[PDB]
């Protein structure tokens, strides 16, 4: 009982290679390294990527939103906890949604 | 007195249990089959028998399994044999067998002999294990 | 543990036919917490329960019919085979992920802005 969701959009079709091997992922990142290398930091993204598109960042003040507890325990890591617990991939509409 | 729908189910249970037995045997090495089904092919002419490329490769799917002496693969024959009888058997008699009040009436005669220590895991597995010698 | 077994069966015996029409009134009247418990599904055997009473359930199928059965035995161990090689996929494009994942800039940060999944990771 608490606050947590995004809804990333891709092409529209505008070599087996990754393509349907990896779905979006996500990974938490901290802003203690940056390409500035210089004036500010203390906060992370939730950092989203795909092999064409560009990265994709969102920041969480929040020190813990939606962290919960035991959701489902099945160990298919695919990437990490954080992916399977929470990530739906639509890939017939090229949609990837996160909570 | 026994309630049928007991027996009935552990029937249905040990069937199921044989059935995955023989077939785990049929997995482990497809030949079993094979061989069997060949010769049966030039006995009963209608029987359907699988790809030629599956019988050698010694595959029923995907992977390919190691091949058995002959010895062996005889054995598991026999003993699928007698698998094969008990489940005759089991089906046999399992044709041939095929209120509140009296809830609570049941569940009052279980509380009997509460001091029964003892823990009780082999009904299933003493089943499977049945049909699965060494250490 | 033969005292459970017996009554997570006779429970079950009773609700594969009266379904919840006598058990869920036992419950009411003898007032067991453990009674209330077996209905639940937060007590882990519960689950078994589930099984149980299908199987029962199943036995009321063919009331009435008779089976008269080796090819069958083989076609489920060929499924078993092909439910392997699912499996076997799916951590082949696990590890692809993982490759992926490990191998990417996690570094070319481009943000915009700051701040039930299960039902709907299905078709309908």
């Amino acid at each position: 009982v608490k606050i947590g969701k995004v809804t990333k959009q891709r092409d529209s079709e505008m070599y087996p290679e990754i393509a349907e091997g990896i779905m979006p992922r996500h990974r938490f990142m901290s802003a203690y390294e940056q390409r500035i290398e210089p004036p500010d930091r203390r906060w992370q993204y939730l950092l989203m990527a795909a092999e064409p598109y560009e990265t994709i960042a969102f920041k969480v003040p929040s020190r813990e939103i939606d962290k919960a507890e035991g959701k489902f325990t099945h160990w298919n890591r695919e990437t990490k906890q954080f992916f399977l617990q929470f990530h739906f991939k639509m890939e017939k509409p090229p949609a990837p949604p996160s909570l | 007195m026994e309630t049928i729908l007991e027996q009935q189910r552990r029937y249905h249970e040990e069937k199921e249990r044989l059935m995955d037995v023989m077939a785990k045997e049929m997995l482990t090495k497809k030949s079993t089959l094979r061989d069997q089904i060949n010769s049966d092919h030039r006995t009963r002419a209608m029987q359907d028998r699988y790809m030629e490329v599956s019988g050698n490769l010694r595959d029923l799917y995907d992977d390919k399994d190691g091949l058995r002496k002959e010895e062996l693969n005889a054995i598991s024959g026999p003993n699928e044999f007698a698998e094969f009888y008990n489940r005759l058997k089991q089906i046999k008699e399992f044709h041939r067998k095929h209120f509140e009040e009296l809830l609570k009436a049941r569940e009052n005669p279980s509380e009997e002999a509460q001091n029964l220590v003892e823990f009780t895991d082999e009904e299933g597995y003493g089943r499977y294990l049945d049909l699965h010698y060494i250490n | 543990s033969a005292f459970d077994l017996d009554v997570v069966k006779l429970t079950a015996q009773f609700v594969a036919r009266n379904g919840r029409q006598f058990l869920t009134q036992l419950m009411q009247k003898e007032q067991r917490n453990y009674q209330f418990d077996f209905l639940r599904p937060q007590h882990s055997l519960f689950n078994y329960f589930t099984k149980l009473v299908e199987q029962y359930t199943k036995i009321l199928i063919p009331p009435k019919g008779l089976f008269s059965k080796l090819d069958q035995v083989c076609y489920r161990v060929e499924w078993a085979k092909f439910q392997e090689r699912e499996r076997k996929k799916e951590e082949e494009e696990k590890e692809k992920e993982r490759v992926a994942y490990a191998q990417i800039d996690w570094h070319d940060f481009v943000v915009v802005e700051t701040v039930n999944f299960p039902p709907p990771t299905t078709p309908e």
